[PDB]
């Protein structure tokens, strides 16, 4: 049948990372969620005219279980590496997430996207040029998203699927 | 007919229900949203008790009402005006007779006494199970003491005097079993010889038991105040969620210790014995329903430094591969089989906490604090109910104690385990990965040989328990 | 997992709360803190089947006696508890039994009769008198001690079996 893509969200905690998958998967248009329901993290979508199933792993809230990162990352085919645009430390953490994904996957060329997330109205401290330059240094796309308006959210996940398809 | 109520202008909790102030879900009603006045009315409703709702509300209310304001509101709820004499009472009094006061007696019996007793039950639950509000605000405690200590009148007296004593006990603040715990098991290390304690010298049964007692105590110590508001993810997490973080840091340390024992055993035959012993410990964690322990082992065996050790993998017996496979299968498909197994076993158990953390965080992030209806903001109570369903599940598995004896030296050994030493996490996990590359280099580099490091027998004593008379 | 709604009823001070907390936590409560209404949950395997017990612990003090219909409507089975050193508490049993029958409009409600405090030597209700009453109701009689745990699992899990076979 249709292709299933196993996508994994990684990134610092405490800075609204979970809004990316929630807004995707949501009833886009009813602001509501029960994460405990069976397949609150599976979504059938059409990308460039080809239907597929996204299975998204987002372990937001488990960041302190730092020795489980490999156990969780090993499940994934593509990765969203998320930082918050008002949290410079979360941006600085990206390099190490990327190194750990390369190590678990035993590959220098794992499908991944860099995502800069706007999780509140607090002042931005990472400029888009800084994040574009980082993404370009890694050879991966950069997408910015809003945690409140759903802007950028479909682009982040669809861009990752395109990276997998074109790998 | 229904009882008449005080006028809503002298008593705010008699306003009629409308969609501008309360919305129910589709045999007692379930509240979707409401004003704080309506939530407190239904918390203390005259027609029924709702002990679930008391726990849900007292667990979650600080997201929409400060503790000082809650106390003010429930004192207001408690102070119910009595109705004036009716026409028949007046006529009796005018004739020098005693009135029957039928409506007054019914209102006391069916409205005032149940509402007042249910306010006191809120106070009692608040003090017994959510006393941190009072630890953190001494003036709130003074107000509660004063309120309880000045309730007059005999219908409430037993509970007033009891709650007064409960408060005084909480300010200055034993298990029985069906059977005897099993005998503590020893292998190469003997009682009192803590300097020889290590992965292969302690008995694998007793490693698993003592880690299960430690991990069970760490699980049982986490209170809901560490979880609501997603506070373990925020900047003050060390202040607000210390028992949760102590629990997680223990789990992380044990996973890293298992990885360190494996990759620092450079001799292949010895490293196989190490891995086999860790899978025996996993088997006993499964037998004990210690799922935290199960996942600690799975996380180490799936880590980058360990996963790649194909020469070690080749020598592990298929039966042990099958044990590890069935443990990893619990985590597959977003923990589908783990969730079913947790719900099917007979406690005691030690749940894996991380799933609860993700579900609480996503429930709080994915639902709005308020619902807007007819121009009014109503508290979204359904969201709080969902959070308290999770905290209630956590608490249900915190009740049952393990019937296992503590070994104080083995306990201390695992409490003090510190595989990273003074190294930072990145430099330590790079060290583990480089150690993996040293002991089993990437193809086509030849596989080196390394000397043995253990002078004692590597044969496991097994994981079936012994029983002398 | 089937869920079972159990309700513990009986006169004040007979040990309803101590029985419940012994079942839930394996701890004996020495204090006598009169209950208003408390609720507990317990997952447990009974006769090979996992279930979830919801246990309502009710008020025995007479001042709460007008507030019972509401919990009797919801309950699926009732532990009717008296203390074997308290003859008044045994005489109060029939009032609870009759009220439950009226509220649930049924002559066949799952119930177990529990004679608690059986660790105490100074008994004033004989086992035979209680057993005769239980037979007249069609229900089992189990003597318990919240202090020692004697009979505690037997009482609650017999009630679960009553509900299961109803
Ligand atoms: C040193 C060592 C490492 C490992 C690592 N490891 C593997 N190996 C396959 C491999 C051989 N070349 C690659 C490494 N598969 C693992 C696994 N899966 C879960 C999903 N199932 C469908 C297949 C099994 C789960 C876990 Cl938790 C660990 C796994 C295992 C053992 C027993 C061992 F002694
Ligand atoms: N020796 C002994 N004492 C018991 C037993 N069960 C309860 N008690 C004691 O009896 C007292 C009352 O117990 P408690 O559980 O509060 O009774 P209750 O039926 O819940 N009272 P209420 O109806 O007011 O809530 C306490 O001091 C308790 O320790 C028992 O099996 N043995
Ligand atoms: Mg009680
Ligand atoms: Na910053």
């Amino acid at each position: 049948g249709m292709t299933e893509y196993k996508l994994v969200v990684v990134g610092a905690g405490g800075v609204g990372k979970s809004a990316l998958t929630i807004q995707l998967i949501q009833n886009h248009f009813v602001d509501e969620y029960d994460p405990t329901i069976e397949d609150s993290y599976r979504k059938q979508v059409v990308i460039d005219g080809e239907t597929c199933l996204l299975d998204i792993l987002d372990t937001a809230g488990q960041e302190e279980y730092s020795a489980m990162r490999d156990q969780y990352m090993r499940t994934g085919e593509g990765f969203l590496c998320v930082f918050a645009i008002n949290n410079t430390k979360s941006f600085e953490d990206i390099h190490q997430y990327r190194e750990q994904i390369k190590r678990v996957k035993d590959s220098d060329d794992v499908p991944m996207v860099l995502v800069g997330n706007k999780c509140d109205l607090a002042a931005r401290t990472v400029e888009s040029r800084q994040a574009q330059d980082l993404a370009r240094s890694y050879g991966i796309p950069y997408i910015e998203t809003s945690a409140k308006t759903r802007q950028g959210v479909e682009d982040a996940f669809y861009t990752l699927v395109r990276e997998i398809r074109q790998h | 007919g229904q009882m008449r109520l005080p006028s809503a202008d002298v008593y705010r909790f008699a306003e009629p229900d409308s969609e501008e102030n309360i919305i129910f879900e589709e045999g007692i009603p379930i509240i979707k949203a409401g004003t704080v006045i309506k939530l407190i009315e239904r918390l203390t409703y005259h027609m029924y008790a709702d002990p679930n709702f008391v726990r849900t509300f007292l667990t979650t209310y600080r997201s929409f009402c400060k503790p000082q304001e809650l106390l003010s509101l429930i004192i207001e709820r408690f102070e119910i005006p009595e109705p004036e004499p009716t026409e028949a009472d007046r006529i009796a009094i005018e004739n020098g007779d005693q009135p029957l006061s039928a409506e007054l007696k019914r209102f006391r019996k069916e409205y005032i006494q149940p509402v007042q007793l249910r306010v006191l039950n809120v106070c009692r639950h608040w003090v017994e199970h959510h006393f941190y509000d009072f630890e953190r605000d001494a003036y709130l405690l003074q107000r509660m003491e004063e309120f309880i200590g000045t309730v007059r009148g005999k219908a409430m007296k037993k509970w007033v005097e009891s709650i007064t004593k409960i408060i005084q006990r909480k300010k200055i603040a034993n298990i029985t079993f069906q059977s005897s715990p099993p005998t503590v098991e020893w292998h190469i290390s003997r009682p009192g010889h803590i300097e020889t304690f290590d992965l292969l010298t302690l008995h694998p049964i007793e490693i698993a038991r003592q880690l299960t007692l430690l991990e069970s105590d760490l699980y049982r110590a986490v209170q809901p105040s560490e979880l609501v508001g997603s506070v373990w993810t925020k900047e003050d997490k060390e202040i607000n969620s210390p028992n949760l973080l102590k629990m997680i840091r223990h789990t992380t340390n044990l996973t890293l210790w298992f990885e360190k024992c494996i990759v620092e055993t450079e001799n292949l035959e010895e490293r196989v014995a190490v891995v086999s012993r860790i899978i025996e410990i996993l088997q006993v964690f499964q037998e004990l329903n210690n799922f935290n322990g199960v996942l600690e082992v799975v996380s180490a065996m799936n880590s980058s430094p360990v996963y790649r050790l194909d020469h070690t993998f080749e020598q592990i017996p298929s039966r042990q591969k099958k044990i590890l496979e069935e443990a990893h299968e619990l985590s597959e498909d977003h923990y589908k089989k783990y969730l079913a197994k947790l719900r099917s076993i007979n406690p005691p158990c030690v749940p894996f906490f991380g799933i609860y953390l993700t579900n609480i965080l996503k429930t709080e992030e994915g639902n709005p604090e308020v619902l807007k209806r007819h121009g009014k903001e109503l508290i979204n109570f359904s969201k709080r109910r969902k959070v308290a369903e999770i905290t209630g599940e956590i608490q249900q598995y915190q009740n049952q104690p393990y019937c296992l004896r503590v070994e104080s030296d083995i306990k201390r050994f695992f409490e003090n385990l510190n595989p990273m030493g003074n190294s930072m996490e990145k430099e330590f996990t790079d060290y583990l990965f480089n150690k993996s590359l040293e002991i089993e280099p990437r193809n086509p580099k030849p596989l080196p040989r390394f000397p043995k490091k253990y002078s004692y027998p590597l044969k496991s004593p097994g994981v079936r328990p012994s029983n002398p008379r």
